C-alpha cells in the first residue's frame, strides 16, 4: 500500500558511467563523455527521470552559459571550499568522548591497581581541544555540511517517491536527485552532471579524510608526552594534506585517468618499503620495473583522453601537457617518501591513501573491449608442459588420498602405468620429490579413474538460496534497459514473448526465482548434469554488470541464468568439498596457513600477481585437469561447462542504462559486434572457475620443482600467488648470499615465466617481482617476524549508520564498535579507540537520532525517557554525566556501549551476560558521583522479573548463552520470523508453502523434545539442533530476511513497505528504553550474593538471573567465571603465594616492535578427542559427515538416557534414511567424562586468542602450575570451571594496555583468582525421557532440507 | 640387459600413452560438443550409464503396469 | 623372476593397444573433415536406445 | 641370428622418433576462423608453422597482440633492469629534494 | 621359444601403423563406435551387480 525509494547514505555500490553520459546527453542536448548509443538514445527518448531534471535545471539557471566540466575536476574546488566553521561542534563532541573515556580508563586503572599524583592531565588532556590543528577541521566543516545535505535528501525522498532538492553550499550549489544530480560554481562558472554516486562518494572520501586525520593526530599528541600510548606511527599532518590536495589537483586536471595512475601508489609504497628492509639488488629493480610502466601510462594518457572526447563537449577543453603532471607526480612522491622517514609502520599505515583520493568512474564497455583483444587470441601450447599439468594434478591427488585413506584411488585400467607405478600402487606410498622428474609426470598423465566420488541427489537449498542478481534469459533479455531506450519492432516482440515463459524467467533475483517457481523438482540437477541439456544451450546469456571496487578500471561481475548458475554452484560446491582438500595451500590460507605457521639454503621469495589471471585461460589449458577431477566425480562433463557454453553465446555488459546499437532484430547471436557485445569470449570469466585456476596454477609449481632441484611452497592470499623457494647452493666462500639469493631469484623467475609462456600467459613485468622475504603475506606488513599493523583501513567509514540494511541504532553503534576495536586487536592505542568509538556513538546518540528518516523524533524521545528514568534512579544532580553513564553500559542492558569489557582483552568468550555484569559492576563500583544502596540495588532490578511465561527452549537452542522473558534485546531475525513465514506460505512452490506453514508447528514442537529434562544441557539442544533438518531452514530463513525489502519478494519493486519500516521502527523502539523496563520495578527481598573482599561475585547474580528468566531449569554448562572479577592482578618479581605468573623475556622499557624466541600463543580448546572412524570418508558429503559427527555428539552427551536410541534411531530413519544399528561402526567413537570442557561445538568457542598480535604475544612466559595447591586443597581434583587459556590470554593483554599506559612494562606479574567466583562443574547425570515421535513428523515436512537418503552404501 | 632393454620400451611408449590422452582432451573441447562427438572421443563416465538404466528399467517395469 | 622377460611384453602390447585406440580418436575433429565430424553423434544418439 | 634381438633396438628410436615429434609438437587453441563465424578447431601443428598460419589469418591489432606475446618475450639477464630514460626524470626528482 | 618369437610379430607390424597414422598429424567412426560400447556393457554388468549383490 506504501511504497519507499529510500536512497543509501554511504557508497554501497558502484560509480557507472553511462548513467552519468546519459544524465550529461538529456540535458546539454549533446553527447556527454562519450559519443556511444547511450548519448543518442538519451537524446532521442529521454527517460521520465532526466525529463523532471532537465526540467528542474531549465526553471534553474541555465547550462548554456557555463563550461560543463566533468564531474572529477571539481574535487579541487569542493575539497576546498569553506562552509560555516562547526568546529565548536568538533570540540563539544571531543570534550564528551574525553570525559567518557576518562570514566573508561579509571575503571581500567582500579582493578589493574593503578593510580597518580590528582594530576588533571591524568592520562586525558594532552589533546588540547583548543588547539586543534585545523588541518581536520577543514574536512570535518565540509562532511558536516554534506551530511546534512544527504539527510535532508533522504528525508523528502521517503516521503516523495522523487524530489528534486536544490541547495546552496559556499559557492557550490547543488541540486540532488535520487536518479541524477549537478553542481554549479559560481566561483569559477563550470557545472558538472554527476548522480548520488559521485555524490556520496565526496563524503566518503572527507570522512575517510577525517578519522584518518583525526587519528594520527591523537596518536602524536599522545606521543610527544607519552611514547607508547598513541599508535606507532609519526605522520604529519599538514604533509598529508598537502598530498591529498596535490594528487586532488592532478586529479582534477587528467579527467578520469588519475585513478589509473594512481593504482602506482601501492607500487611506490612497496618499493620504498624493500628499499628499507632490502639491498639495492632487489629494491632497484621493482623501482625500475614499475617507474617504466608509470611512465608509459603518463605518456599514454593524452591519446586515451582525445580518443575518449572525440565528438563531445571536451574537445574544446584541453588536456595537462606532460611537464606539468610530472612535476605534481614528482609533488606527491616527494611527499610519500617524507611521510615514510625510512620508517616500516609509517609505510604500513600509509595504505590507506589508495581508497581516500575515491573510486573510478567505470566505463562499462570499455574495461570488456580492452579484455575483448586479451580474450580472443589464439594460443600456441606445448603437450609436454601440457600433460606435465596433468601429472602434477595426479600426483597431488595420490599424495591426497594416501594421507587421507591410506588407499590408492581406484583406476579404470591397470596396464597404463610402468612396473614402477605398479609396485607403487601394491605400496601405497608417493615417492618423496627428488624423485618424479618429467617422464614420471608424462606417464602418470595417462591414468583415468573411475567414480570414486558421488554428486548429492538432492539440490542442497542451503546452498542454492543465496541473494545474487540473476541475468534474464536470452529471448527475455530488454526488461533490463528501459521501455523508453528500445524501437517499438523490439519493444512488441518483448511485450508478446513475455507471455510465452513462466513468471520464473522474468526476476533477476535468485530468492525470487526459486520462490517464483512453480514446477521445482530438487532431483532436477541430476538428470540436467547428466545428460549434458547445457551444452548447446540456446536460452543462455552472459551479463558483465561492471561491478567493481578501487582504484582500477574494470572488473566485470558475471550474471548468468539459474539453470546455468546452479551448475556454477554445483561445481564449486563439490571442489570445495572434494578436491580443495589434497592442497594445502589453497583452503588452508585463512587462518592457519601464514599467520603462525610459514613463521648455504639460498632462501628467496616471488610475489606474482593473479589477479588478471582469469582472461588467459582456454578449454585446451584447463581441461586437463578439469577432465581429472570429472572423472573422480563421475560424470562426463561438469568443471569444463565455462569454457563448453561461453564461446557460443554474447557478453552484453547491460546496465540499466547502456543499450546496444540494435537495428531492429530481436536475436542477439544476430547483432553485428558491437562495443557492447561480442560473442565468441574464448577465455575465462572471472570468479567462475577460481579453484581450479588456482589448482593448476600451484600444480605447475610443482613440474617446475622437478625440473629444477629446489624446495617451493606457494601462499595465495586471495588473488595472487606467493612462492617461496629453498635451494642449497653447495658454493660459497666468495659472494655470501645476497649474488646468490639474486642469481638464485632470477633464475627461478625465468624458469617459472618459461612455463607460463608455454601455457599461454603472458606474465607482465610490473605485476610480478622478486624479494628475499616474503613480505606480502595477506597484506600485513611482517618483516624480521614483527607484523607491521596496518591499523587505519577499516576506521574510514565508522561513521554514522554504517553496515545497516534499515538505519537501526543498535547494529550501527555495534558495527563501529567491530570496526574501531582493530585499533586494539590490529593496532595498539586503545586510548585511541575509545576516543574515536565515543565520539561517534554521541554523534548518533545525540545529534542524529533526531532525524531518524523514519520515525522522526520518536527515538529521541525513548532515548530522553530512559536517560530521565535512569537519571531518577540513580540520583545524578547534573545531566552532563548521566549520558555518561548510559553510554559506559552494553547493549544487552539497553545502554549504549558495545565494546565489552572483555572485548578489549581478549577477544571470544562464553557467558557474555556475567562478563557484562562484570563491566557494569566496576563501572558502579568505580563511579563516585551516585550514592551507594543505588549500585547495589541495579542488581535487584535485573533479578526482579516477570518470568511466568513461556519456557520455549528453541530461543536456548538458537542461542545458548540468551535470558528471556522479554530481557533479551530482539533482532531481525526474531522479529521478521513470523513476517517471512507468513510470505514464504503464499509462495506457488508447493514445497516451500509445505514447509512454511509448518514451520511454526514444529518450532513448537521441537521444545517438547527435550522439555521434561534435567539438567538442560543448551549445547547439547544445539546438538539436538544442528542433527535435524530444522537448522538449515532456519539458516534460509535468517539469510532471507536481512534483505531490506522483506515483503516485496513475490512484486518488482525493489522497494521497502511500510509494516517492514514500522517493524524496524518498533523494534529500535521497544529495545532502547530497555534500561527503563528493566528499571521500572525495585525489589528489596533478595539477599544478595555479596563478598567480604570489597565486590560482588557475578556468577551467582548470572546464575540466578538466569535461572529466573529460565523457571528454574537449572542450566548446567553455560557460565564461566569472568577473568575481570576474580583472577586479580598484582605486579611483582618471582615471589608470590603461587598464583598464575607471566614474565617477561627482555629487559627493554617498552614491549613493542620485536619477535622473541617464543612460538606465539594462541589457545586450542583440546576439544574432541577423536577415535575417528577409519572407514571411507569420501562417499558421504560434507552435509552427511556434519550429521554423523552431530549424532555421535549425541551418543556420548547423553549415555544411559531414556529414549535416546530410539530418538537417534528415528533421526537416522527421517534424515540419511538408515537406521542407527546399521550406521553404529560409521559413527566417531569419543571417550571422555568431561564434554563439558571438550565439547568445543558451534556457538562455542574453541579457541581463545588474546587482544594483541602474535609479535607482541612473542614476549610472554607463562607458568599455571602454582594455582593447583589451591585448587586441589579448595575443590576436589574434578574439572574447574574457569579457562586458563583465556585467563593467560588477558594476562598478556593486561600486559600490553600496561606498558601502552605506562611506558616501564613489569618484569612479571602474578593473577589470583578468589575462589567465592569461581564453582565448579561436576559432569551431570541426565535424569528425564525425551519425547521422539514428533521427530518423525518433523522430518516428514522438513524432509527438503535433508541430505540424500544412503540407499546402498554400508 | 635382454630384460632392461625393454623397460624402457614400456615406460618410453607409456610416455607418449599419456601424451597422447592429453592431446585427445584437448582436441575434445567446445568443437566436439557443439555438434555431439565429445562424449564418445572421451568416454562414458558411468553417471549416464545409470541414467540408461533406471531409464531401460524404468520403462521395463512399466510392461506389468497394464 | 619370470615379470622381467614376457610380462613386460604382454604389458608392452597391451599399452600399444590403448596408444592406438588414442591415435584412431585423435584425428576426428579437426584432423578429419567437417563432414564427418558429425558421424559418431548418431552412434552418441543411439546409444540412449541401443541398450536394453 | 640378426632378426631375434635387433627389432627391440630399432623399434627403440622408432618410438624415440615418436617422442621427438610430441615432445616439440604444439596445439594452437580454438578460436574464431577471422570471418566472426564459427570456432576454428584446434591446430596440431609445429611451432613455427603455427604462427605463420595465424599471424596471415589475423587481422588488425590481434596480429600485433600475438607478434609481441609469442614472437617476443621478456629477454631478462642479470636482472637490474634499465629505467627507461623519460622515467630517470621522475627518479632524479623523486629521490632528490627530499 | 611359443609366444616371444610371437608377441613381436604383431609388435612391429602394429608399431608401422602407429606411426603412419601419425604421419596424417573413411573408417575410425565405426572403430569407436564399437570402441566404446565395448566398454559400455561391460561396466553396466559391474554397475547391475552392485545393484545386486
Amino acid at each position: 500500500t506504501v511504497n519507499v525509494y529510500l536512497p543509501d547514505s554511504y557508497l554501497k555500490g558502484v560509480i557507472s558511467f553511462s548513467e552519468t553520459n546519459a544524465i550529461g546527453s538529456c540535458l546539454l542536448k549533446r553527447p556527454y563523455l562519450k559519443n556511444d548509443n547511450t548519448a543518442k538514445v538519451a537524446i532521442e527518448n529521454p527517460v521520465i527521470e532526466h525529463v523532471r531534471l532537465k526540467n528542474a535545471v531549465n526553471s534553474k539557471m541555465k547550462i548554456s552559459d557555463y563550461k560543463v566540466v566533468e564531474p572529477v575536476n571539481m574535487q579541487h574546488e569542493i575539497m576546498k571550499n569553506v562552509h560555516s566553521c562547526e568546529l565548536t561542534l568538533l570540540k563539544q563532541f571531543l570534550t564528551r568522548s574525553k570525559n567518557i573515556s576518562t570514566l573508561k580508563l579509571n575503571m581500567i586503572c582500579d582493578w589493574l591497581q593503578l593510580k597518580s599524583t590528582s594530576d588533571d592531565t591524568s592520562i586525558l588532556s594532552f589533546i588540547d581541544v583548543e588547539f586543534i590543528p585545523s588541518w581536520v577541521s577543514n574536512w570535518f566543516s565540509n562532511w558536516y555540511n554534506l551530511n546534512k545535505l544527504i539527510l535532508e535528501f533522504r528525508r523528502e525522498e521517503v516521503i516523495r517517491t522523487g524530489s528534486i532538492l536544490c541547495r546552496s553550499l559556499g559557492k557550490l550549489v547543488f541540486i540532488v536527485s535520487s536518479y541524477g544530480c549537478i553542481v554549479k560554481s559560481n566561483k569559477s562558472k563550470r557545472v558538472s552532471f554527476f548522480t548520488y554516486n559521485q555524490l556520496l562518494t565526496w563524503k566518503d572520501v572527507m570522512l575517510s579524510r577525517f578519522n584518518a586525520n583525526f587519528c594520527i593526530w591523537v596518536s602524536n599528541s599522545l606521543n610527544e608526552n607519552q611514547e607508547g600510548l598513541g599508535l606507532r606511527s609519526n605522520l604529519q599532518g599538514m604533509l598529508t594534506n598537502k598530498l591529498y590536495e596535490t594528487v586532488d589537483y592532478m586529479l582534477s586536471l587528467c579527467c578520469n585517468e588519475g585513478f589509473s595512475l594512481v593504482k602506482e601508489f601501492e607500487g611506490f609504497i612497496m618499493s620504498e618499503i624493500l628499499r628499507i628492509t632490502e639491498h639495492a639488488q632487489f629494491s632497484t629493480r621493482f623501482r625500475n620495473t614499475l617507474l617504466n610502466g608509470l611512465t608509459d601510462q603518463l605518456t599514454k594518457l593524452k591519446n586515451k583522453n582525445r580518443l575518449r572526447v572525440h565528438s563531445t563537449v571536451l574537445e574544446n577543453n584541453d588536456y595537462p601537457m606532460y611537464e606539468v603532471v610530472l612535476k605534481l607526480l614528482g609533488d606527491t612522491l616527494r611527499c610519500i617518501k617524507l611521510l615514510i622517514n625510512k620508517n616500516l609502520e609509517n609505510a604500513a599505515e600509509l595504505y590507506y591513501i589508495f581508497r581516500i583520493f575515491g573510486h573510478p568512474m567505470v566505463d562499462e564497455r570499455d574495461a570488456m573491449d580492452a579484455v575483448k583483444l586479451n580474450n580472443e587470441i589464439t594460443k600456441i601450447l606445448r603437450l609436454e608442459s601440457l600433460t606435465e599439468l596433468r601429472g602434477a594434478f595426479i600426483l597431488r591427488i595420490i599424495k591426497g588420498f594416501v594421507d587421507n585413506n591410506k588407499r590408492w584411488p581406484k583406476i579404470k585400467n591397470l596396464k597404463v602405468l610402468s612396473k614402477r607405478w605398479t609396485m607403487y600402487f601394491k605400496a601405497k606410498n608417493y615417492p618423496s620429490q627428488l624423485e618424479l622428474s618429467e617422464q614420471d609426470f608424462l606417464e602418470l598423465a595417462a591414468i583415468q579413474f573411475e567414480q570414486e566420488f558421488s554428486v548429492p541427489e538432492k539440490t542442497n537449498l542451503e546452498m542454492v538460496l543465496n541473494d545474487k542478481a540473476i541475468s534474464p534469459p536470452k529471448r527475455l533479455i530488454w526488461s533490463v534497459y528501459p521501455k523508453n531506450y528500445l524501437p517499438e519492432t523490439i519493444k512488441n516482440r518483448y511485450l508478446e514473448e513475455t507471455f510465452n515463459a513462466s513468471d520464473s524467467l522474468k526476476t533477476r533475483r535468485v530468492l525470487e526465482y526459486y520462490l517464483k517457481d512453480n514446477k521445482f523438482d530438487q532431483k532436477e540437477l541430476k538428470s540436467y548434469v547428466v545428460r549434458q541439456e547445457y551444452l548447446n544451450d540456446k536460452e543462455h546469456i552472459v551479463s558483465l554488470t561492471g561491478k567493481e571496487r578501487e582504484l582500477s578500471v574494470g572488473r566485470m561481475f558475471a550474471m548468468q541464468p539459474g539453470k546455468q548458475r546452479q551448475i556454477q554452484i554445483l561445481a564449486e560446491k563439490l571442489l570445495a568439498d572434494n578436491i580443495v582438500p589434497f592442497f594445502p595451500e589453497t583452503l588452508t590460507k585463512y587462518g592457519d596457513l601464514d599467520l603462525q605457521r610459514i613463521m648455504y639454503i639460498a632462501r628467496a621469495s616471488i610475489v606474482t600477481d593473479l589477479s588478471k589471471f582469469n582472461q588467459a585461460f582456454r578449454y585446451e589449458t584447463t581441461a586437463i585437469c578439469a577432465d581429472v577431477a570429472d572423472e573422480l566425480h563421475g560424470t562426463q562433463s561438469l568443471f569444463c561447462w565455462l569454457h563448453l557454453i561461453v564461446p557460443m553465446t554474447t557478453m552484453i555488459c547491460a546496465y540499466r542504462h547502456a543499450p546496444p546499437e540494435t537495428k531492429g532484430e530481436y536475436d542477439i547471436d544476430k547483432i553485428e559486434e558491437q562495443s557492447g557485445l561480442y560473442r565468441y569470449h574464448m577465455g575465462g570469466i572471472e570468479g567462475w572457475c577460481q579453484k581450479l585456476w588456482t589448482m593448476e596454477a600451484i600444480s605447475l609449481l610443482d613440474v617446475v620443482s622437478v625440473k629444477t632441484r629446489c624446495q617451493m611452497t606457494s601462499l595465495l592470499n586471495g588473488d595472487n600467488q606467493s612462492i617461496d623457494v629453498s635451494k642449497p647452493v653447495k658454493l660459497s666462500e666468495g659472494l655470501d648470499e645476497v649474488k646468490a639469493d639474486y642469481r638464485l631469484a632470477v633464475k627461478m623467475l625465468k624458469e617459472i615465466r618459461d612455463a607460463y609462456r608455454n601455457i599461454g600467459h603472458k606474465l607482465k613485468e610490473g605485476e610480478t617481482y622478486i624479494s628475499r622475504d616474503l613480505q606480502f603475506i595477506s597484506k600485513v606488513i611482517q618483516s624480521e617476524g614483527v607484523m607491521h599493523p596496518t591499523p587505519i583501513k577499516k576506521v574510514l567509514r565508522v561513521g554514522p549508520w554504517i553496515n545497516t540494511i534499515l538505519d537501526d541504532i543498535k547494529t550501527s553503534a555495534e558495527s563501529i564498535g567491530s570496526l574501531c576495536q582493530e585499533l586494539e586487536f590490529r593496532g595498539e592505542s586503545i586510548i585511541v579507540s575509545l576516543i574515536l568509538r565515543n565520539f561517534w556513538l554521541y554523534n548518533l546518540y545525540m545529534h542524529e537520532s533526531k532525524q531518524h528518516p523514519l520515525a522522526g523524533k520518536q527515538l529521541f524521545k525513548q532515548l530522553n525517557k530512559t536517560l530521565t528514568s535512569v537519571q531518577r534512579f540513580f540520583e545524578i544532580k547534573r545531566e552532563n554525566e548521566v549520558v555518561d553513564l548510559w553510554m559506559n553500559i552494553p547493549m544487552q542492558f539497553g545502554g549504549g556501549d558495545p565494546v565489552v569489557f572483555y572485548r578489549s582483552f581478549y577477544r571470544r568468550t562464553p557467558d557474555f551476560l556475567t562478563e557484562a555484569i562484570s563491566h557494569v559492576d566496576i563501572l558502579l563500583k568505580i563511579s563516585a558521583n551516585i550514592k551507594n544502596e543505588t549500585k547495589v540495588s541495579f542488581f535487584k532490578a535485573l533479578l526482579s522479573i516477570e518470568k511466568n511465561e513461556r519456557a520455549t527452549l528453541t530461543t536456548l537452542m538458537r542461542d545458548p548463552q540468551a535470558v528471556g522473558s522479554e530481557r533479551q534485546a530482539k533482532v531481525t531475525s526474531d522479529i521478521n520470523r513470523t513476517a517471512v513465514t507468513s510470505i514464504l506460505s503464499l509462495s506457488p512452490n508447493q514445497l516451500f508453502s509445505d514447509s512454511a506453514i509448518h514451520y511454526s508447528r514444529n518450532e513448537e514442537e521441537v521444545g517438547i523434545i527435550a522439555e521434561n529434562i534435567t539438567p538442560v544441557y543448551p549445547h547439547g539442544l544445539r546438538v539436538l539442533y544442528e542433527s535435524l533438518p530444522f537448522h538449515k531452514a532456519e539458516k534460509v530463513v535468517n539469510m532471507i530476511s536481512g534483505t531490506k525489502s522483506i515483503t516485496n519478494l513475490l512484486q518488482r519493486t525493489s522497494a521497502i513497505n511500510g509494516e517492514d519500516i514500522d517493524r524496524a521502527v518498533s523494534m529500535m523502539l521497544e529495545n532502547l528504553g530497555l534500561l527503563s523496563r528493566i528499571l521500572s520495578v525495585v525489589v528489596d527481598s533478595i539477599e544478595i550474593p555479596i563478598k567480604s573482599n570489597g565486590r560482588l561475585i557475578c556468577c551467582q547474580i548470572s546464575r540466578t538471573l538466569r535461572e529466573t528468566s529460565w523457571n528454574n531449569m537449572e542450566i548446567v554448562g553455560v557460565t564461566s567465571p569472568s577473568i575481570t572479577t576474580c583472577m586479580d592482578v598484582i605486579y611483582a618479581t618471582s615471589s608470590h603465594l603461587k598464583g598464575i605468573i607471566i614474565e617477561k623475556f627482555s629487559t627493554d622499557r617498552t614491549t613493542r616492535g620485536q619477535r622473541g624466541p617464543k612460538s606465539p600463543w594462541v589457545g586450542s580448546s583440546t576439544q574432541e578427542k577423536k577415535l575417528v572412524p577409519v572407514y571411507n570418508r569420501q562417499i558421504l558429503s560434507k552435509q552427511q559427515r556434519e550429521q554423523l559427527e552431530a549424532i555421535g555428539k549425541m551418543r556420548w552427551v547423553y549415555k544411559g538416557t531414556p529414549g535416546l536410541r530410539r530418538l537417534l534411531n528415528k533421526i537416522c530413519l527421517g534424515s540419511l534414511g538408515i537406521s542407527y544399528k546399521c550406521v553404529k561402526p560409521l559413527l566417531p567413537r569419543f571417550m571422555s567424562v568431561n564434554f563439558l570442557h571438550r565439547l568445543s561445538v558451534s556457538s562455542r568457542p574453541m579457541e581463545f586468542p588474546a587482544s594483541v598480535p602474535a609479535y607482541r604475544t612473542t614476549n610472554y612466559h607463562f607458568d599455571t602450575s602454582p594455582i593447583n595447591q589451591a585448587l586441589s586443597e579448595r575443590f576436589g581434583n574434578e574439572d574447574i570451571n574457569l579457562v586458563f587459556q583465556n585467563a593467560i590470554s588477558c594476562g598478556i593483554s593486561i600486559m600490553s594496555v600496561v606498558e601502552q599506559l605506562t611506558g616501564r612494562s613489569p618484569k612479571q606479574l602474578v593473577l589470583i583468582p578468589q575462589l567465592e567466583e569461581i564453582d565448579i562443574m561436576p559432569p551431570p547425570v541426565f535424569q528425564g525421557k525425551f519425547n521422539y515421535k514428533l521427530v518423525d513428523k518433523i522430518t516428514s515436512d522438513q524432509h527438503i532440507f535433508s541430505p540424500d537418503k544412503i540407499d546402498m552404501l554400508t | 640387459s635382454i630384460e632392461a632393454r625393454l623397460e624402457s620400451i614400456e615406460e618410453k611408449l607409456s610416455m607418449i600413452l599419456g601424451l597422447l590422452r592429453t592431446l585427445n582432451i584437448a582436441t575434445a573441447g567446445p568443437t566436439a560438443a557443439r555438434d555431439g562427438i565429445r562424449d564418445a572421443m572421451i568416454g562414458i563416465r558411468e553417471e549416464l550409464i545409470a541414467d540408461i538404466i533406471k531409464e531401460a528399467k524404468g520403462k521395463a517395469a512399466e510392461m506389468m503396469e497394464e
